[PDB]
This record gives C-alpha cells, structure tokens and sequence, in this order.
C-alpha cells in the first residue's frame, strides 16, 4: 500500500511487541501489516514469508533472533511496530526496542500461562515505567482458554490490569469480540468485521466487566467525584470514559488486555483503533532525559519537528550491497537529506559504569574501547524500513523512526543532533554477558581484521562483549547464551571473513615462591667472539602477599661487580615476568630477591652476562622450593525463587562456592551472594538456567585472587 | 507455627528468618517493627519469639523470656560457651544468678516451684560446662 508517511510527533507510535520466544509475534505484526494494506496477504513464518522474520538466522532458527521494525498509519495516526525476539539470549535487543518505544506490547496465547521469563520482561518494561498492554493471541488453538489467561493476568500483575475487549468465540476459533466500553460485538463469521449490538448472551458478564472497567479507570480518573457518581447509579459516559482511560494508559497506571486472532484476522482493526487511540503518544510518552555532550544534564526537548535537531541510532545492520543500514530514532527537530548531523556515539562516560572485566561502554572492540565520540555525518537519502525493501523517505520529523544507509561511522545507540547542538539522550540498559567464548583465528589475515569486524558487530549488537586477554593471549567473546554465542561466532565468521575456531578460556593465573630458597647462576658461554662469565648467588624468600618485588644487597667484597648488580636485577624482574613453573610458568609477584655472592671474570664479564645468570639463578631457587599458583575468584549475586534455593545452593556446594548470605530480593526470590572461582564460571549460566527453568539470573565482578585449595 | 531465635535491637537479617518468614505466610515489616519496639523496651537480650498464623494471613508473636544459654552465658561473664563441657571448665556462677534466672524461668516454664528452675538452669549450665555454686 502507501508508505505511511507522518508529519507531526502526535501522529507517531512506537510500540515494541515483546513476550515469549515464538509467542506468534511474527504472525500478528503480518496480520496488522494486512490489515494496514501494505500487505495483500497474512504471511506465516513456517513458509517464511513474512516481513519481520525475513533474516536467514531467524528463518534458520524458525524463531525471532533478530528484531525488526514495521511501520503503519492508521486512521491517520502512523504506527512504529518494533517486533523483538522472545527469547532470554536476546534481551539485550529487547531492551533496546523498549529504549526507542513509547509503550509495551505484549503478544502472549491464551493456551500457555505466564511463565516466569514473562515476569520479567514486565519487571524490565515496568522499570522504565513503560504503559504496558496485554493481548492476548492465538485464540485459533483448541486449549486457548482466554478467561485463565485473563484472570492469570488480573492476579499476576494486580489489580490495575483489566480486561478490555471481551470476546465471543466458540472456543476453537473466536469469531469476535465485545466492545466493554462501547457495548458493540464485533462479528467476523461471515468473513467481514460487523459491529453490532450485542444480542444479550453476556449481557449481565458484559455489565459486570463494563462495572470493573470504570471502577477500576476512573479511581485512576483526576475526577475523584466520578466515583461518587458511579456508585451513586449515574451512567459515565463512553466518551469520557474512553478519554480517562487513554489519560491512564499514558500515565502507565492500567494494563488492558485485548484478545486477537492472528491467523483469522478477528480483531485486527479494533486493535489499531486501540492503539490509534489509547496508547500514550511521544508527545504524551515521558521523553528520556537529553544530557549535553559534556555531562552537564540538559532539559529534556519537547517532541516536535520545529525543535533543536535529536535524533538516536537503535540499530546497526551490514549488507553486502546497500552498506550498513542505521535505524534512526527522532525524538525532537526535523531530518532532511544531504544535511550534515552530530554523531554522539553514546558519550561513555553515561555507560562507563561496571561492565566486569570487559568494562562495556559502547561499541566494545578493544582497539575501540568506549565510544565517547563525535563526528559531524552528512546523511543520504532518507529511508524507511519494509522488509528488504526500503521506502524513500522526503524528510523525517520529529518522534519517527527511519533507516539511513551508507552510513560510514554511524553506530547503534549513538545520538545524532544539530552540528550546533550536539545532544546525548540517556543510553538504554545493557545486559552484561557472562558467557566467555575463546576464540583463536585461522590465519593472521582474518586475525587483522579482526578487531575491524568485532567493533562492527558490537555496532551491531551493543549487548556482545569482547574481551582480548594481556596475560594468556586470547581473544574471549563474552555473550549471553547458547543462541546468543552462535550467532556471534557465525555473524563474525561471514559478515567480515574472519575464520576463527572457538578455544577453551584461559582463567589467569599468578605465581608466588612458597618458602625461602636459594639459586645458583650460571652463564658461561665461549662463543667466536667475547667470552661470557658470570655467576649470582641470590636468596628468594617469600613476601606477604602484594609485597612485589624487594632487592637486598649483601654482596661482600665485590665479587660480582658493581656495575653488574642492575643486570642481576633486571634478569631477575625479567624471569620472574617469563614465569619459574616449567614452560607455562606464569608471573611471579610478592618475590624478595637476595644476591649474597656471585663470582665474575675480569674479561668475560658482561652485563647481558649478569642478566643471564640472575634469571637462572631465580629459576634454581624457585626450583629449590614449591611455587604457589594463585587463582581468582569473581563474586555472584544471583536473584533465583525461593523455592529453588537448595538446589543451587548444593549445586555451588559442588561448585566449591562459598555462600555469603541469603537476602530476600521480592516476596517470590531471594538475592544469594557468594563468591565462586572463575573456573566454576565458565558453564555456570547454562547449567543455571537449568536449575531455574531459565529463571537464573546472576551477576559477576572479579573480586581477588586466591591460592588453588 | 514457627519457632525462631533474634537478636532484640536487630531486624531484618538475610540469613535467619528472611526466607524462613516469606514462606509462612507472615508480613514481615509489621512483625519487625513492633518486634524491635518490643525488644528496646526489654533492650537487654536476645530472644526467642514463636510465630503463630490464621488463615487470613494473621500473624501472633509470643516473646519468651531470655534463653537459659544466654542468661547463663551473660551472667557468668563469658561470651562462647565451652568447647569442651564437663572437661575445660571457662566460668563460675553462684546461687543468686541461678535464682534470678529460675524466677525468669519460672515465669517461663512449668516448674512449680522456684528451685526446680534452678535446677533447670544447673542442668543447662552443665551443657555449658560451667560450675554452678
Ligand atoms: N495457533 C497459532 N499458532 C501461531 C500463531 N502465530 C504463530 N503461531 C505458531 O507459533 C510459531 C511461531 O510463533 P512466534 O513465536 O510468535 O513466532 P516469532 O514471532 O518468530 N517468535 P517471537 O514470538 O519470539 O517474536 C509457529 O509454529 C507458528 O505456526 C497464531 O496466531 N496461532
């Protein structure tokens, strides 16, 4: 059909479909498509061919992996559907939808109740105090039972979620709807939506919900007398009462719930309608806090296009033909084509906080490690996402979503503005991954564009974390799970043709002499040229820890010259650096370093010498006692039901774990914090999520080193 | 129906009864507070408190007096008790105490006289391996 085309901010939604992994996300944002006319008719994503799920991973994985946007206008009112994938490996794409949504949708089916990763992905859309709306799809399965999902719902997230539309199905394929507010039935039997008056089958259920309904919005009503007047026998009217509960759905004080037939079509258009109408606009939504490039804070702009320029990238895709495809956010000002915009890339100093060993800012990629840049982009042509397709765009006003290509440096995530206002919107919430993958490239080529490819894919994907280590040498991909480090190792392995092969972690390792003990050097080497001739006799004894490296001077006589003495102690730093436990030793710290004696040539004396013979002697004292290997240790803090408390707990008993205590996070789970060795740590979020039924969630951060028990 | 030892000035400890109230049905702010008011009015020891519920989600705290063990432990002067009881002997407590702490016990236990309390309490002390004179 047209190409939804908008021109004020009010006119906009932005709206991130979120719930379950295959939760029929897909199938409804092709039935509203429908509905909308772009689409002649509803795809499915078994014969895969509908818009959203029109990557190769997602029809790979027959499931939303990657999130996707759609864009529809409605009674005037243009529609930004962000479809997000339903699965926990992928939450950090979820969040960032909900960062560049006005609302929250959730698609969940009548058949299945809520389960837990449900629960939270409403704690992580109520933590932004995001309006929240339940539909409820599906309704075509023989167990959909809309009224238990209902009540589920009604007691699950209290009181404030109400139904709103009732159906009137037969139980296998719901062939409408009753309008709670309007007391319209709409009827889809003969294949066309009529509403109609309903005949009186639930009219005592329909005035009972019409009762709760109103009770329920208006308490949430400014007018504290509507109340009254309600329980006083006066009919509110529909208006008003529409008006009211538009006003509290903006205010994210009621979660309504709308069922809808995907496959059948039943319901669609009311749906738009809804949404056309009660759901918060960006205008109406709370815009994020806008902060200057410096970090002093900056008064949030009001959604127009008549603003300063505001703008932010939410997604970065690569295509082998058009270039990156940069989906761009407007909050505030107008975009046209060829002008030249500010590219904040997300100021790291607002994401610099935590991030474990990678210390994740934005972008990662070591060689790029934080973003914090700025750089002043002329755009293109302005773009609008359909499938592969993109619509022309001619400008892009203010709280509208669009795609630019050929985008040179822009990432997702960076705020783009005015060149004369550069701005920064607050940077969404980004889950830590704390799934490390080594890897080890296939060829020095590949490995040189390496850091080129894995800074573009944390553009990609802001949620992966790549770390390379300084003491073990290996390059370590940092993600959130077992789809989540396939599709890591898979997008680096095409997108940027660098063949890598997965290797186990190294976990570092310290070395410390474990008693006192001396060492006899010597480098004696007769050569063509100058001979070598050099002896030390040095005394290690062992230091508290982090005591470092302490020389004491007892040489007697000036044996070993004096101007030597350096290259003992330089050979003597250098062994400890290289290691005194075989050939894989690794660094020795907290060392005291003793030369007592030693013995020199007059001709075959040379510092090099001296180096070579306080190193071997180093190597013979540490030979001559037990070196102790200190490991460390990362403490987890997990927020697991308290019904599964002994399991884990058991389970880090076998871990070697050692609790810390056992706090109460919510009425339903309880915070364990522990400290567990690193090694422990490598398959713990995998076996987790089996011990919670994915519920797991946990949190590390180095904490010491320990000597191995 | 549980049964639980705090400490009286202290609320809302991870570990102890956290978990172990969230399970049972019991509001846990009311019962701290007023358990904390309670206890800073006797503000001297430690004590055991028994939680009883309804089927409203009612909950009714019983403070008992002071425990034998912590009485004993406060009033012979020592802060752990013996490692080794009946061998290595780490106090001494005199009559008085012991007929302080068995008119406490008698408004705690059944015993129907005075000295049968106190012989509770030398019982007790023995656990403790401490010489009662
Ligand atoms: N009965 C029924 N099945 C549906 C419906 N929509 C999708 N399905 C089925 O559910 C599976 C995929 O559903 P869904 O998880 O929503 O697909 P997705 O959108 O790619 N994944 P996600 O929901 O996480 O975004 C397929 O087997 C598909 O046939 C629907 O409306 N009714």
């Amino acid at each position: 059909g047209s190409v939804p085309t908008a021109e004020r901010p009010a006119a906009i939604r932005n709206v991130a479909l979120v719930g379950p992994s295959g939760g029929g996300k897909t199938t409804l944002v092709e039935a509203l498509l429908v509905a909308g006319g772009v689409l002649t008719r509803p795809g499915s994503v078994a014969d895969g061919s509908t818009v959203c799920d029109f990557d190769e991973a997602e029809i790979a994985q027959q499931r939303s992996v990657s999130l996707a946007l759609a864009s529809l206008s409605h009674n005037g009112i243009k529609v930004n559907l962000i479809d997000t994938p339903g699965y926990a490996d992928f939450v950090g794409e979820l969040r960032a939808g909900l960062r560049a949504a006005d609302c929250a949708l959730f698609v969940i089916a009548a058949n299945e109740t809520i389960d837990e990763p449900t629960k939270t992905l409403w704690q992580e859309c109520n933590e932004v105090q995001m309006p929240r709306a339940v539909v409820i799809t599906k309704l075509d399965h023989p167990r959909a039972n809309y009224d238990a999902a209902l009540t589920a719902a009604q007691e699950a997230f209290g009181d404030k979620v109400a139904p709103l539309y009732f159906p009137v199905g037969d139980g296998e394929s719901c062939k409408g709807v009753v309008g709670l507010l309007t007391r319209t039935y709409y009827d889809y039997s003969g294949g066309t939506h009529t509403a109609r008056p309903p005949d009186g089958s639930h009219d005592a259920a329909i005035a009972e919900l019409r009762g709760s309904l109103i009770e329920g919005v208006i308490e949430e009503s400014e007018d504290e007398t509507l109340m009254e007047r309600y329980l006083g026998g006066e009919e509110i009217d529909e208006a008003v009462l529409i008006a009211d509960l538009e006003k509290a759905v903006a205010r994210a004080s009621f979660f309504p719930v709308i069922p809808v037939c995907s496959q059948s079509g039943v319901g669609t258009l009311e749906l738009l309608d809804i949404i056309s109408r009660g759901f918060p606009a960006p205008p109406e939504h709370q815009l994020p806090e806008v902060f200057t490039p410096q970090g002093a804070p900056r008064k949030p702009l009001s959604c127009d296009p008549d603003g300063p320029l505001l703008a932010e990238v939410v997604k970065t895709t690569s295509d082998p033909y058009v270039g990156r495809v940069s989906l761009v956010r407007v909050f505030s000002g107008t975009i046209r084509p060829d002008a030249t915009v500010h590219v904040s890339g997300h100021f790291s100093a607002f994401t610099d906080t935590s991030g474990s060993h990678g210390a994740a800012a934005a972008a990662d990629g070591s060689t790029h490690s934080h973003a914090d840049h700025d750089e002043d982009e002329r755009i293109g042509t302005l773009s609008f996402p359909l499938g592969k397709q993109q619509r022309p765009a001619p400008t892009v006003v203010a709280g509208d979503i669009c795609a630019i290509g050929r985008l040179s440096r822009a990432e997702t995530g960076d705020t783009l503005s005015d060149k004369t206002d550069p701005l920064v919107l607050r940077p969404w919430t980004m889950p830590d991954p704390l799934l490390p993958i080594a890897v080890a490239p296939r060829a020095k080529t590949d490995e040189d564009k390496l850091s080129v490819g894995l800074q573009r894919l944390a553009a990609e994907d802001p949620t992966l974390r790549i770390e390379q280590n300084p003491e073990t040498h290996q390059i370590v991909l940092w993600c959130m799970g077992e789809a989540h480090a396939a599709v890591v190792l898979d997008a680096l392995s095409r997108r940027y043709g660098v063949s890598v092969d997965t290797v186990e972690l190294r976990v570092p390792l310290r070395e410390t002499f474990a008693g006192k003990a001396t060492g006899h050097g010597r480098h004696v080497k007769q050569s063509g040229g100058h001979g070598q001739y050099a002896v030390c006799d040095i005394e290690v004894e062992p230091l508290p820890e982090g005591s470092g490296f302490e020389f004491v001077d007892k040489v007697v006589g000036g044996a070993v010259p004096r101007q030597f003495i350096p290259s003992v102690e330089k050979g003597v730093r250098a062994q400890m650096e290289k290691g005194v436990t075989g050939e894989s030793g690794y660094p020795v710290v907290d060392i005291r370093v003793t030369l007592f004696d030693g013995k020199a040539h007059s001709v075959d004396s040379s510092d090099f010498a001296f180096q070579m013979a306080g190193a071997l002697a180093l190597r013979d004292a540490a030979a001559a006692t037990k070196i102790n290997l200190l490991e460390p240790v990362d403490d987890v803090t997990i927020v697991v039901p308290d019904d599964l408390v002994g399991t884990i707990m058991g389970d880090l008993s076998g871990r070697r774990g050692r609790v810390l205590g056992t706090d109460k996070h919510d009425a339903d789970r309880t915070v364990i914090k522990a400290e567990i060795p690193e090694v422990e740590l490598v398959r713990y979020a995998i076996d987790l999520r089996s011990m919670s039924h994915g519920a797991g969630q946990f949190r590390r951060s180095f904490a010491r080193y320990e000597p191995m028990p | 129906l549980i049964k639980l030892q705090i400490q009286a000035g202290q609320a809302n400890p991870a570990p102890p009864v956290g978990p172990a109230l969230g399970q049972h049905g019991v509001n846990i702010m009311e019962f701290c507070k007023a358990y904390n008011a309670a206890t800073e009015s006797q503000r001297g020891n430690v004590i055991p408190v028994e939680i009883t519920v309804y089927e409203d989600r009612s909950f009714t705290f019983a403070l008992k007096t002071p425990p034998a063990a912590k009485l004993l432990l406060k009033a012979a002067g020592v802060q752990k008790g013996s490692g080794e009881p009946h061998k290595t002997k780490v106090a001494k407590v005199t009559w008085d105490q012991v007929r302080e702490i068995a008119e406490t016990k008698k408004a705690d236990l059944n015993a129907n006289d005075i000295d049968a309390a106190a012989k509770i309490i030398a019982g007790t002390a023995r656990s403790m391996g401490i010489t009662v004179e």
